[PDB]
């Protein structure tokens, strides 16, 4: 039973630092369908967000067994994806939260698709419940 | 009645906005259909007892296709098609591998539909690294060709584009 | 790097990755030097005048080709020197597509989708299908029939007609019944099509090769759709 | 300036340039206030629920409209206030088209192309054709049948369907035999279509009205082509 | 076979590149055809002796159509169709009055073909001179809307473009 | 028998002044087809040129009975159209001839089409023989 549980939601003032976490469970990240032969060349855990009244847009993702990451050109200098070596948790951090960010954040995970492919298509087999983030004055 | 006449295959192969023309209904029909065809292959394997050609053993050849079709194998060694593994492979081959997506990956300028009635056809030569590279295509980095896809521009890079007739 | 060796058309044959070959489904035909750039993938730097019995004539048809454009020239791809250029060009494009995550994946899927062995008249027996093999001549005159998934070959009469051909079986439709089959792609890295923008641009040849490789993927997995299955979309009229 | 007066929907009728009218080819129908913005050209700020017997239902058809888009709303163009806005809008667009050399010319050609008088059963006699006239009610209850070339009228059920209608004759095809005929244009200056560019833009409504006026020109001179005379253009395939 | 299905009328009405699809042959057929139809009208006039309706005299009504069709009149008062005057009027109505040409005259952004499958439809209100003028359309001069057709831009001028569904 | 005879051809050095003339004949410029009622709102005499290996492009035109003129946006500050009151001759002048100009010049005339319409479409019923212009160093 695959499961994704986002968290870190709430609200903050412009400039405050937010940390988001997502507990994945039910994914072996053992090279997806292809097989163990692909343990290292496959899989992705990342983040997406939806601005109230806007499209679901990709933010960033990291590799489940490697250090590969990928960010939406628009955000390499305002966000940072991380992962726990265990490969059962994903973290999206950001400091100096702008109001441009205010929106709902969702974590995704795909057994066999690189973090880059996950971001460009975009694509992901599993989505998180969604956690709302909203900045103020 | 005016309009366009498009093919399913071609439309699927190109992806992009074009693909939305296909209605949710024709999509399921095509999926289930090919789903059943795979089950037929799984059934043909479960039944195989011998093998001609001299290639290898029924053991090897069976594993080869178990891999090609992402087949699930049980205790009895009987293969079966996994719905989820099927959707992903079908999805992978028809929604992910598209011309449009490849364009997002090469960062190049390209048509927005598989249809084209232009008569412009050019001669080129990508071999020389001065004209075309594996990573930049025609739009050579740290060059004037760099941005605005000037490298793909017939006028601006007229050297790499001899026009025909 | 997708293609290890670096082939040079003039390289001497070895019957392994550089050799003259024959296609079973062509019947009588002169052998043609080919190159194995990767597992299950070959390249024939020649004008496709044999996949279709009605070819061989590098000349313009009787009247006219029912298309916007069409280019003809029978001396194209005839000098060993040109052929070598062709080989280098297809090679680079492959490397180009490989150079991306999406291209690596597709190429994996292609090399992984061997055509099914349902060539037997009896159900409890696996057998290769002749259309999915080629005969590789050995330096001594032998020939070993080899299984492959994809062949890139030069264009036919109409130099600018790119296409993903395939030798059909007698009864069943291999590209549509799940079995899949050796795909042949008529293609040329020496030409490209232009298109308009705000601006006269040219299509990147790798994107064209991608399109064809994509068709091939569908076909190798027997999930292609009859090319004649078209439908209609109306405009908003005014 | 193309339109001299400046009409205001609420203006009282005079039976000359502001009046209630009836269309002969509609049979039983309630009169509808109209405005003569120029010689041979009238404007009816109403929803076209009478040019076609099968209209009147400002509602969505049984199942679906075989087109990309379609908008419906039965309260559109129902308040005198809205109608006045409609009238002002069509007026400006006309002025806009007139404001160009090309538009002045076209408008001259339209006003100049009166529908031919071949409505007689006998060859040596000229007679008006009923479809090319309208009945203008006088302040006293009379009515004078008037010859016109063009009528701009509001849209039918599908608010965004713009079109150049025309009452056909019994036998002959007036828009195709040289005779020509009063053209009615279903149109709305309150809506427009968007399109994509490098960029989400909107079509300038005057260009749409131009398109329709262009059709009208063809029709008034009976040189239009059967709308069902289509042909096909093949892509370059790959 | 993929492609588009276009109408002659619509294609002619739009002009631009679209019009080139019509081959020289279908063009002459259409011209000669309508040429003959006019001759038929000239013949019907030459024969008219009386008139119903009560409008005016056969003299007036005949002059009206002599003008509409650019007819040549001789000594006998018999009308005839002039080839050259016909070509010019045909040309004028089918090659000059086109949507494309009107676009060159309004200096606005517009589609490049009569065909469109977009679902974007907006509500507007051109009456107020602050939104739309006879000379600038939406792209108000000496304004930010001035260049880049920002006035026709749905995003930039979102005030004059309420989107529907 | 309508006739158009261009002239003023030859060659010049960059900067030299060129004068071109065109003798029209056979055109009544009396309001074209519409009639005398249009004497003043119709007609056009102008110039077009074709750069070796380039498209025939419009330059400028003047009205046969009025002072209306129209120039290709690209050239109001490098050319000047003129006409003889008689309405039987058209003149294209230019000083400081660039090499950008080197090409063949043709004069056109249309009974019923404004000089502006003649330029934008472009359109013209009658063309001149063509006169070659070429600048040097
Ligand atoms: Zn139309
Ligand atoms: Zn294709």
């Amino acid at each position: 039973a695959v499961q994704l549980v986002d968290s870190g939601g709430g609200t903050l003032q412009a400039g405050k630092s937010l940390r988001l976490s997502c507990a994945i469970s039910g994914l072996a990240f053992d090279g997806g369908a292809m097989g163990s032969e692909h343990r290292l060349t496959a899989g992705a855990m990342g983040w997406f967000r939806q601005a109230p009244g806007k499209d679901r847009e990709f933010v960033a993702a990291i590799s489940p067994r490697t250090d590969e990451t990928y960010y939406a050109e628009s955000l390499e200098g305002r966000f940072s994806v991380s992962r726990d070596a265990a490969a059962t948790m994903v973290f999206l951090q950001a400091d100096n939260v702008r109001l441009d960010d205010t929106a709902s954040y969702y974590c995704a995970a795909d057994e066999d698709v690189t973090p880059r492919v996950m971001g460009v298509i975009p694509h992901a087999d599993h989505w998180g419940q969604g956690t709302l983030v909203t900045v103020s004055s | 009645m005016s309009g366009l006449e498009v093919s399913f295959e071609e439309l699927r192969t190109f992806g992009g906005h074009d693909a939305k023309f296909i209605d949710s209904l024709q999509e399921n029909e095509f999926r289930l259909y090919y789903y059943n065809k795979f089950k037929d292959i799984a059934s043909t394997l479960n039944k195989a007892k011998s093998i001609v050609g001299t290639t290898a053993s029924l053991q090897y050849m069976k594993n080869v296709f178990k891999e090609k079709y992402l087949l699930s194998e049980d205790t009895s060694g009987k293969f079966s098609v996994d719905k989820l593994k099927f959707d992903k492979l079908y999805k992978m081959l028809t929604e992910i591998y598209t011309e449009d997506n490849f364009v997002k990956f090469f960062k190049v300028l390209n048509r927005k539909t598989y249809l084209n009635f232009d008569k412009a056809v050019f001669k080129i030569n990508i071999v020389p690294k001065v004209n075309y590279t594996i990573y930049d295509g025609f739009n050579l980095r740290n060059t004037n060709l760099a941005a605005n896809f000037n490298g793909q521009n017939t006028e601006i890079n007229n050297m790499n584009f001899t026009k025909l007739k | 790097q997708f293609v290890n060796k670096q082939f040079n058309y003039k390289d001497p044959v070895n019957g392994v990755d550089i050799a003259y070959i024959k296609i079973p489904n062509v019947g009588q035909m002169q052998p043609v030097k080919a190159f194995k750039i990767h597992n299950k993938i070959w390249v024939i730097p020649e004008r496709d005048t044999f996949t279709n019995p009605e070819e061989g004539d590098l000349n313009p048809p009787p009247e006219a080709k029912q298309v916007p454009v069409s280019y003809y020239d029978s001396t194209y791809l005839s000098t060993d020197n040109e052929k070598d250029n062709y080989l280098k060009g297809v090679t680079k494009l492959f490397e180009r597509i490989y150079s991306t995550d999406l291209g690596r994946m597709l190429l994996t899927s292609i090399v992984r989708g061997i055509p099914f062995w349902g060539g037997s008249t009896i159900d409890t027996e696996l057998k290769v299908i002749d259309t999915n093999c080629i005969n590789v001549i050995q330096p001594d005159g032998s020939y070993r029939s080899e299984e492959l998934n994809l062949v890139i070959i030069g264009p036919s009469a109409d130099i600018i007609q790119f296409e993903c051909k395939s030798f059909g079986h007698e009864v069943l439709n291999l590209t549509r019944n799940g079995y899949g089959s050796t795909q042949y792609i008529r293609f040329s890295p020496d030409f490209t099509f232009g298109f308009e923008e705000s601006g006269k641009f040219a299509t990147d040849p790798a994107v064209t090769l991608a399109h064809e490789l994509i068709h091939a993927g569908h076909r190798l997995y027997g999930i292609a759709i009859n090319p004649n299955r078209v439908f209609k979309v109306n405009t908003n009229a005014y």
